[PDB]
């Protein structure tokens, strides 16, 4: 879990 | 003094942990809608209590077979049958009627014929089976569904309307539950003027107040409006001091932040002696973000204190507000939902990490959903004939990855019920 | 009679068709939470009217680039600031304060340094800066006259702040509809009660209620009415009345006993659109229609199992609530997702209430037939059972329909 | 559009 944001 | 940048994961789990769980109350159940069960639920009855069919036809023996045989009468709802199912004999049932003693199994009317009627034809009387039915076939026992002293909602459990029906099926009209939070918002700045007047010379409409209060009511939480404050520590201290008595949530917006001219923060640590978690948040928007809680009479108040820009206020408050809102009403998992869509527009990356409203779209036969920024105010009120119900969670930029293009996929937070 | 198997496709697509959208009124902003606009919303101000600072520092002249500068005042929120800025002089602005004469762009604070002073005399900018820098012009965000929410918007939190902004406090919206729900069937007791021999208490009331409510329609309490034409008849007038919608539950279907579909026809002259739905679960589902006074209400009548009823209101009902509401796309919302078990296909297309939870660094959520903890927003939708595909398995694509929070 | 599940292999 983040509150920032992932990628792919 | 000025506050240290902090990072906006430590600015989250700061709120969770900082954030309080209310106590309890009893309510009934046409009232749990979104409450969070603080109590086991038990059946203190079978469901069914009775043996009920599944299907419109007779209850018949397996062991007799296929074949002609008697009709001696009806199982009616909401009445126990008082006939026996002698071998040979038939009973005709409707779906949720009991079964009477002697049958076994149900067969459905699709597989059976109408021998014979009275001869006034107002009443069947022979039935022909046109299949063999197995023991039990097409019949909910006693306590099928739900058993005699079971538990069927375990404390912790977020009701929804199933839930509803569930207790007022066992028969619990009663139960315990997290109160509410109560949410008091107020919005700070000389040049701020109610909707409902013209503009002066300086001056601007208070928006926040009104989409904040929204915001809330949409999680179905009680709030409270204590309007237009002006920035100076008098006016401020009276509706923190009202909104302290009245809510377990006091938010705010505007203020002219940090400085000497500081007087939210002045008020809240001189005159409030509340604690300040953070002042600034490494985020965009909504920078200047306060948080602090006030413990009064073994009590903890949270307070936050958001941006003046209209984008940053619901934002920030979808981000901090919402998620210490559901951990005081008892959800055990407080966090906001995050998916994975893909970008319907490039968009340039900060070195903050960014958060940005936007559509979530899905469409017919394509897996992922497609997320269309709104570029923040205005943009979207051109297609905006739905409302933004995502969060477009952009990540800080970096040497690598400088700018986002059409089709990646990204994180996007749902804020709002589609 | 008995009514013929209508597809669960037909089905849908008619009871849109056949539900109408309803009036409009005059409301208060406030109050606009779900509500559709039937109008175009104009602004008549400029946001901002004034130039504003967009960060917290000095409105300085581009042409003088960096340098020592003398403060001549501070412009303050809510006020008109009445000097000028010259060659050489700064002025002290905040973030959203208005940007002075002779000023073209803003260095925050960051940027500078106290050289020479409760009031500050001298400062150095110690940044070249860009005219337009940090500054929002006259009508940057929304310009005068501009259209700014269109007819068939459907209102959040942000649509609400929107017509504060440009002071619109009063709009024409759609109607909600007034929804009567009442429970059929002589086995019915209110929850309140101890169970009596061959009884059980009404679920479904509770449920479709909650479930309208949920929604932000106004309901109405109809409760238990006996499975007669009389009573069915009494509380079917009343719900008329006082509804625009009317939802039953519970009764015999199927046999001649359809005192439901008996009223209906012969007391009320309703038009039945469909008896019978081919899907499960919900077969013996009815929808119709009744024109009185020019004025269309429109008639579910539900089946009396609980799972039944609850999938069938968010299947048919609250899409029709949705359109009659002034939703211009009232169609549920519809996702992929994953399977959480393997499941048998029937030969009618299955509905099972399930709960949508997305892990972590994976595209697709996961669907769990009915954790516990949660309540079901998701509507599993299994397809019909065809050839080689009787069974469906663990991590599979299949449809979700959303019917609440994500 | 379909009120009905769809599949994919």
């Amino acid at each position: 879990f983040s509150i920032v944001g992932t990628l792919y | 003094s000025p506050f240290p940048l902090t990072s906006m994961d430590k600015a989250f789990i700061t709120v969770l942990e900082m954030t309080p769980v209310l106590g309890t109350e009893i309510i009934n159940y046409r009232d749990g809608m979104g409450r969070v069960l603080a109590q086991d639920v038990y059946a203190k009855d079978n469901l069914p209590p009775f043996p009920a069919s599944v299907k419109d036809g007779y209850a018949v023996r397996a062991a007799d077979g296929p074949g002609d045989r008697f009709i001696i009468g009806e199982s009616q709802a909401g009445e126990q049958p008082t006939q026996t199912v002698m071998p040979g004999q038939v009973m005709r049932v409707t779906t949720g009627a009991p079964i009477p003693c002697g049958a076994d199994a149900v067969v459905q009317v699709e597989d059976t014929e109408l021998i014979r009627e009275s001869d006034d034809g107002t009443e069947e009387l022979e039935v022909r089976i046109l299949v063999q039915a197995r023991p039990g076939q097409d019949i909910r026992p006693i306590g099928h569904d739900i058993k005699r002293g079971e538990c069927v909602l375990a404390k912790g459990t977020h009701m929804g309307p199933s839930e509803i029906g569930l207790l007022a099926t066992v028969g619990v009209t009663e139960v315990e539950v997290n109160k509410f939070p109560v949410v008091a918002v107020m919005s700070t700045g000389n040049e701020l003027l109610n909707p409902e007047d013209d503009l002066l010379p300086g001056k601007i409409r208070d928006s926040n107040r009104s989409t904040l209060l929204a915001t809330i009511q949409e999680h179905g939480y009680p709030t409270i409006n204590l309007g237009i404050v002006g920035d100076n520590p008098d006016d401020l201290l009276n509706a923190l001091n009202e909104g302290i008595s009245r809510a377990d949530v006091i938010i705010t917006s505007g203020g002219v932040s940090m400085g000497e001219k500081d007087y939210l923060k002045q008020v809240l640590d001189i005159d409030l002696h509340a604690q300040i978690h953070f002042g600034r948040v490494f985020m965009k928007p909504g920078l200047p973000t306060t948080f602090a809680t006030l413990d009064i009479d073994g009590v903890r108040k949270i307070i936050f204190a958001l941006p003046g820009n209209p984008v940053s206020a619901v934002v920030t408050c979808n981000l901090f507000v919402v998620p210490a809102l559901r951990k005081m009403q008892g959800i055990l998992d407080p966090r906001p939902t995050i998916i994975k869509a893909r970008l319907s527009c490039d968009v340039k990356l900060d070195p903050r990490p960014e958060y940005h409203r936007c559509i979530l779209t899905w469409h017919h036969q394509e897996p992922l959903p497609w997320a269309q920024s709104t570029g923040n105010q205005m943009s979207s009120r051109l297609m905006s004939m739905r409302s933004a119900n995502g969060l477009l969670m952009l990540p800080p930029k970096t040497e690598q990855y400088v700018e986002l293009h059409k089709g990646e996929v990204v994180d996007v937070m749902v804020i709002g019920r589609l």
